[PDB]
């Protein structure tokens, strides 16, 4: 099947800037490429027919071009209403295929995340569970690395992460990282650590606690 | 022209997922129509389409598991996908073959889990992270099904500085958390309660942090 590689993964711009999104085809597909925009909890909206043909109702700031393997979607003067997902679609070969999509996000000042760690509650512990929660809030960019350490040793198993959408107000991101252990395992270790690494600084933010003590 | 999908939003593994697309402002005969699904992580899949006459083409990854049909009379077309698995969980859309018109889309979840009220746990600070100008509290909503749950703080009077995260699948059950940050000198003096409503299970629980 035809692999459509869209790049970059995410594009951070400021309203007014002129940007272009790339979509590379795994095989020559002539001019059989179309562009779609999809905003939060909304369905895909057609933007460009066959590499560069215009669609009625679509603002003029949108334009497309390309052929063969490389295609490009351009937006003259980005508007606040343009932020969202953009996908290219191959209708040259079968089965038709979509690219991985490019996220157009609004750029803002880098912000360091505020980190907090929480030990399992007594109620969960009574139930035989032990979730250690870590909140990393209001940061930018979204790229961030969180590591868990149990008695100084990094722990990767049992970790589930969740990120919020870019805040429609302060344009930041927030994330939740949860290390889920059984009470049995939780009570066999002493220190628990949530360590976050974000581009805002080369020094990791560390939040930790030691069981029963405090 | 106006499209609209309809059908069960929850199907069991091995069973058949069926959906309907009701067309408006045109006849299914005077055009070609398709079915598109979106998997988590923004992965779109062109499932297949049916012609103006009724001819059909399917995506090989769906290998005869799929079936598209139509009814000129009622001016609707259909989608059937047999023996589904959790991997078929997704948002399903019906749109004109050209991508010209789309339906609002509809979510379908494949799971054998039964309705389960969530466990709500209060997330209070470690006695050592209470020395800043602000303090954040939390609430862990764990082991519920199906989605969604509605979470608020102090019955909604507390909304600024709140971060409620998308739920994730833990053990075939959903888990979600929320944080709230307030001026440190006001807690615990000015109480903060986590409120969690789960309509599917007709439940609602309040846990004072």
């Amino acid at each position: 099947d035809i692999v459509l590689t869209q790049s970059p993964a995410t594009l951070s711009v400021t309203p007014g800037d002129s940007v272009s999104l790339s979509c590379r085809a795994s095989q020559s597909i002539s001019n059989n490429l179309h562009w779609y925009q999809q905003k939060s909890h909304e369905s895909p909206r057609l933007l460009i027919k066959y590499a560069s043909q215009s669609i009625s109702g679509i603002p003029s700031r949108f334009s497309g071009s390309g052929s063969g393997t490389d295609f490009t979607l351009s937006i003259n003067s980005v508007e606040t209403e343009d932020f969202g997902m953009y996908f290219c679609q191959q209708s040259n070969s079968w089965p038709y295929t979509f690219g991985g999509g490019t996220k157009l996000e609004i750029k803002r000042a880098d912000a360091a995340p505020t980190v907090s760690i929480f030990p399992p509650s007594s109620e969960q512990l009574t139930s035989g569970g032990a979730s250690v929660v870590c909140f990393l809030n209001n940061f930018y960019p979204k790229d961030i690395n969180v590591k868990w350490k149990i008695d100084g040793s990094e722990r990767q198993n049992g970790v589930l992460n969740s990120w919020t959408d870019q805040d429609s107000k302060d344009s930041t991101y927030s994330m939740s990282s949860t290390l889920t252990l059984t009470k049995d395992e939780y009570e066999r270790h002493n220190s628990y650590t949530c360590e976050a690494t974000h581009k805002t600084s080369t020094s990791p933010i560390v939040k930790s606690f030691n069981r029963n003590e405090c | 022209v106006q499209l609209q999908e309809s059908g069960p939003s929850l199907v069991k593994p091995s069973q058949t997922l069926s959906l309907t697309c009701s067309v408006t402002g045109d006849s299914v005969t005077s055009d070609y129509w398709s079915w598109i699904r979106k998997f988590p992580g923004n992965k779109l899949e062109y499932m297949g389409y049916i012609s103006y006459s009724g001819s059909t083409y399917y995506h090989p990854s769906l290998k005869s598991r799929i079936s598209i049909t139509r009814d000129t009379s009622k001016n609707q077309y259909y989608l059937q996908l047999n023996s589904v698995t959790t991997e078929d969980t997704a948002t399903y859309y019906c749109a004109s073959w050209g991508g010209d018109v789309w339906g609002a889309g509809t979510t379908v979840t494949v799971s054998s889990a039964k309705t389960t009220a969530p466990s709500v746990y209060p997330l209070a600070p470690v006695c050592g992270d209470t020395t800043g100008s602000s303090v954040t509290l939390g609430c862990l909503v764990k082991g519920y099904f199906p989605e969604p749950v509605t979470l608020t703080w102090n019955s909604g009077s507390l909304s600024s500085g709140v971060h409620t995260f998308p739920a994730v699948l833990q053990s075939d059950l959903y888990t979600l958390s929320s944080s709230v940050t307030v001026t440190s000198s006001t807690w615990p003096s000015q109480s903060i309660t986590c409120n969690v409503a789960h309509p599917a299970s007709s439940t609602k629980v309040d846990k004072k942090i």
